[PDB]
């Protein structure tokens, strides 16, 4: 993610876009990055534009790691 | 911890600004200065990300009253609409001279007027340190 | 520390009378891990989801900043972007982040700018932290409650939270909501009521007519 | 084809790509991906596996959001037994009780027994000691010395039993109490001519051979009482002996069976050393087409499974903190998949221990396959396992773009 | 309640105060030596005395967690 | 650690000495540690291992395939119908083929948002009122044809500055 | 704890020293940690302690021998220990 003018040069940070239509985000730690197979360099977007996806759950190790005996549906 | 909980009743009463017990001073103000190898004619990088140029098109923001709670400010060249509000550390201060040199970076990054061939105010009354 | 708080009772009747009686805008460092007391706070916990902010783990309380009803709190960023993770205390309390790195401003006791302070020796200490990241919020504010005069405080405090960019997380203890966007807040048409979470998620599936 | 192996889009409606897994299924001329086996099967109605096929080929094909049913069964293999045993058993500690629910024939081998005949073991619950023998459960209190003598237990071996589980209290039927059998109208005068006296009178014959031969007078007649529970009404104040009278006037007499002594053992109970015997199980056992299950207890040292298998028993979440839910689950040889209960109500079982209902329709019959008849079970064992949602083809039939999170997970140990 | 309890429940104990960092003298000089190696001799007088004073007491057992690094 | 039902094509995942169901890849990497994809194993071996509970986070990406283009292009695109407007989202290079163009020079187009009227020209957007004839005149508007204009979606009217 | 005692040649026994537990001084109940310099609570720890068990062990083995003297008490304390 970056700044909408035409003249922004920063990075604040990442996500991930399925070709389902999904944003999902990614903790920047090591182990995460180097988990997922995510150690590349990411391209950029606009806020006003990536912000119409909609978002899905953070993706990172700690949260991972859980048990469910049955899953909740509504 | 659990989030606070409040009780109107208790507003303290108002009245002229003054300590609560009478305080002298103890250590001697600090020292300021500059990095080597710093030039001012280049726009702070944190004005990059604000995109003020952009921003301003609108008006600078005439009319507005902000309040700085701090160590207070020392009057300078650049800020002429200063107003004194009162000291409640020195019971005769009011409340207008920065001892440590916190009070005012943090009062002209907000309202420092951008330069000029000459300034609106030459004089220059403030007392010593 | 979260153990023997002081009563503050005093402190929050003034702050409600000033942000509810009086219309004023609050706006509060989240302080710096540099001062003599503070200690870096607990974040979230994926395993307890019972509370997003985890007010249960707090062991540093900071003032007034904890009214976060009606106090706007800013965390600090580099000039990059990137959070910096070793001074800010990162409380469940904070809102919203800027920058607070090469500061700038004028000097005390001369006529012209400075850069760094004397330290207690020959070292010449150049001031960072949340301080000044609290100045920055502060002039943004101006600037929107001039153009919206018909706004109260609670709604100045929702436009620009809305318009800030998020963290991967959406609201993470590190930075609030995100960081400020000044052009935004200033022309985009943020929804004037606070947010609400959606009805439900799902939709029936239109499945084909079978063939004959 | 042997050599780099890949595959083609064809008819088949349910596919997967071969480079990650990921499943797939097809509607009019759009590709959906689908959460899981079980939703994809029922959505499409044609009972199979994913076809394979290579991700250059799936990848320009349109498609749409997640479909599916969250958490729903993603393997099935059809299984049912000519034989049907379930076990709800539990082990106490070295305070606090687990509960194991265990499908398939137990192993009796090593010290475990069968508790038959004249050993039972005495539990507390709700404040109440019970005695359970021959398959049920009784009542008993510690101070009536006149049932507690003859029948050998002690006040200090009642009141210092160890706890029971909620869901063994609930397993094990109810019997009549071990208690003092009331007579009606006793002292008053009986009915029948020639009667050796009044009603609640106890009347014993000797015999040529044998032991003597005791009864008791009751408003209509005589009942003859064993040994054991004789002793309990001479042991309480009252007549000193009971009343002799000759064997052929008694044979005469007009022979009743009006009072149930179903409780009351033959000899003094061999009450089993809970330190030793640690354990108890309620067994369950049915062959098809028998008019009725037969049901046992057992005890013994450990749990009634193998040594060998002893590590691969599942252990469960357990969110709810109430005792209507089981700790740990274990599937033996010859486990049923596919159950029905006693109108009745059709249940799938996941290796993981999880339940899910399918509805009775030809349509889940079909899409799902199970179209065999299922094996029988009992309610109160199944029912202590935790419960996902239904598999009808109007759950299925949904879409998302985002599911909702799990309120209350637990933490996974490397 | 609790699972705390001493090692030895049936003990008398006898407390004797002989150091404590909260205190200090109210007249700080101390002429030829130095203060802070003045305070060592002060500190190996006074423990002489608490031992024979807590002996006479009758104590059959005598426990110093409090010692002098030199 | 990472391996899949060869008939089923169910996901596990294995940790210590079980091996546990998980909901989706992208939680099995979390867990194992490796950005590895599923190994195929025969049936009859995954039933002698032991079970473990549900593991991951439901509805998590199934399939990893990191891309990275020469240029990064996005479009808000707004079509309204005859009342009421969809909006879409556009990533990649946009096509001009066509009767499409580019909207430069002395072209214009107006749309209506808040009951004000937006003139869109030069990559920007400013406001006019159909009041003031004196302005409409001289530029070749008419306060009919203001009045008229159709609606502007929510999307386009944040994103042009 | 080869880091936090002094290993002269005059010690002679060792005993725990660490996850201390005792009543708390001006209140009715247990305590972990006392009050640092700074805000930080610091947990106790060392030697000061490790001597405090052996003074509960020495009590109890001269309640059970009354007949030993002193320097015999102390013998059969060492020749019983677990030697490095």
């Amino acid at each position: 993610v970056t700044g909408n003018n035409p003249g922004a040069q920063t990075s604040e940070s990442l996500w991930w876009v399925t070709d389902a239509g999904a944003r999902f985000g990614v903790e920047d730690s090591k182990e995460a990055r180097d988990a997922l197979g995510l150690t590349l360099t990411p391209s950029l977007a606009p806020w006003v534009a990536l912000r119409l996806l909609p978002q899905g759950p953070t993706l990172s190790r700690a949260d991972a790691l859980v048990e469910h005996d049955t899953l909740p549906m509504d | 911890i659990s989030p606070p909980t409040i009780d109107p009743g208790a507003l303290p009463p108002d009245g002229p600004p003054g300590p609560l017990a009478p305080m002298k001073q103890n250590a001697y103000c600090t020292e300021v200065g500059v990095l080597p190898g710093t030039d001012f004619q280049l726009q702070p990088k944190y004005m990059e990300m604000l995109n003020l140029n952009e921003a301003w098109q609108f008006g600078r923001g005439d009319g507005v009253k902000v309040a700085v709670i701090d160590t207070g400010v020392t009057p300078h060249p650049r800020l002429p609409r200063l107003i004194p509000g009162g000291d409640y550390v020195m019971a005769g201060g009011d409340g207008l001279s920065d001892c440590d040199a916190h009070g005012t970076l943090v009062a002209s990054m907000i309202a420092a007027v951008p330069a000029n061939g000459a300034v609106p105010l030459p004089s220059v009354p403030r007392r010593p340190v | 520390s979260a153990r023997n708080v002081i009563d503050q009772r005093a402190l929050g009747a003034a702050v409600h009378y000033a942000a509810v009686d009086k219309d004023a805008v609050i706006v509060a460092a989240a302080g710096d891990g540099s001062k003599k007391d503070c200690k870096q706070n607990p974040i979230f916990d994926p395993l307890q989801p019972d509370d997003p902010r985890a007010w249960n783990a707090v062991t540093t309380v900071v003032t007034p900043s904890w009214f976060h009803d009606y106090v706007l709190t800013v965390g600090a960023v580099d000039a990059n972007g990137q959070p910096l993770s070793k001074m800010s205390i990162a409380g469940p309390w904070v809102s919203i982040s800027a920058p607070g790195t090469d500061v700038v401003g004028l000097s005390p006791r001369d006529d012209g700018l400075i850069n760094a302070i004397d330290g207690p020796d020959n070292s010449l200490l150049v001031p960072a932290g949340t301080s000044f990241s609290a100045a920055i919020v502060s002039g943004v504010a101006a600037l929107v409650r001039a153009k919206f005069p018909e706004l109260s405080a609670y709604q100045i405090i929702n436009r620009l939270i809305h318009t800030a960019r998020p963290p991967a997380r959406g609201v993470d203890n590190q930075v609030g909501y995100g960081v400020v966007d000044p052009v935004a807040a200033l022309t985009w048409d943020v929804p004037k009521g606070p947010a609400e979470p959606p009805k439900q998620l799902s939709a029936p599936l239109v499945v084909p007519q079978p063939p004959a | 084809s042997f050599i780099s192996p890949s595959g083609q889009l064809n008819e088949s409606p349910i596919i997967a790509d071969r480079d990650s897994g990921a499943l797939y299924v097809r509607v009019g001329d759009r590709l959906y991906p689908a959460l899981n086996l079980a939703s994809a099967r029922l959505i499409t109605g044609r009972p199979d596996n994913p076809h394979l096929v290579r991700s250059s080929q799936i990848a320009t094909m349109p498609r749409g959001p997640l479909v599916g049913i969250p958490g729903a069964p993603s393997s099935f293999s059809p299984k049912s037994p000519p034989a049907s045993s379930w076990l709800v058993c539990d082990t106490v500690a070295t305070q606090g009780v687990t509960v194991t629910v265990i499908d398939g024939t137990p192993d009796l081998t090593g010290h475990r027994q069968i508790l038959s005949g004249s050993d039972a073991v005495v539990l507390r619950y709700g404040g109440d000691a019970w005695v359970i023998r021959e398959g049920r459960r009784s009542r008993i209190e510690p101070t009536n010395r006149a049932v507690l003598l003859p029948l050998g237990l002690t006040p200090e071996q009642v009141s210092q039993a160890r706890p029971m589980s909620r869901a063994l209290f609930d397993a094990l039927p109810v019997g009549p109490e071990l208690l003092v059998p009331e007579v009606p109208n006793a002292g008053g005068p009986a009915t029948f001519p020639g009667a050796p006296g009044p009603i609640g009178t106890v009347i014993v014959t000797p015999q040529i051979s044998g032991p003597q031969q005791y009864s008791l007078v009751l408003g209509d007649g005589v009942q003859t009482l064993p040994p054991l529970v004789a002793q309990i009404l001479q042991n309480a104040a009252g007549n000193t002996k009971p009343l002799t009278v000759e064997p052929s006037t008694l044979a005469k007499m007009p022979v009743v069976n009006r009072l149930d002594l179903s409780a009351y053992p033959d000899n003094p109970l061999e009450v089993v050393d809970i330190r030793e015997h640690p354990s108890t199980c309620w067994w369950w056992e049915r062959t098809a087409g028998e008019n009725r299950a037969r049901v046992r207890v057992v005890s013994g040292p450990t749990i009634p499974v193998a040594a060998t298998e002893m590590n691969k028993v599942v252990s469960l979440v357990k969110a709810d903190t109430s005792g209507r839910q089981a700790d740990q689950v274990y599937f033996g040889p010859d486990h049923a998949n596919f159950v029905a209960v006693t109108s009745e109500s059709l249940w799938w079982v996941t290796d993981a221990g999880a339940r899910f209902g399918v509805e009775d329709s030809k349509e889940a019959r079909d899409a799902l396959g199970l179209t065999l008849t299922p094996s029988l079970a009992p309610w109160v064992a199944l029912r202590l396992l935790p419960q996902g949602p239904t598999l009808s083809r109007a759950d299925a039939l949904v879409e998302h773009d985002t599911l909702p999170m799990d309120m209350t997970p637990a933490e996974l140990v490397v | 309640p609790d699972a705390f309890s001493g090692i030895a429940p049936g003990v008398e104990i006898i407390s004797i105060r002989q150091s404590s960092q909260a205190f200090g003298l109210k007249d700080p000089y101390t002429g030829d030596e130095d203060p802070q190696t003045a305070q060592k001799i002060d500190n190996v007088e006074t423990m002489a005395r608490a031992i024979v004073h807590a002996a006479n007491m009758g104590a059959s057992v005598i426990n110093i967690s409090d010692v002098m690094c030199m």
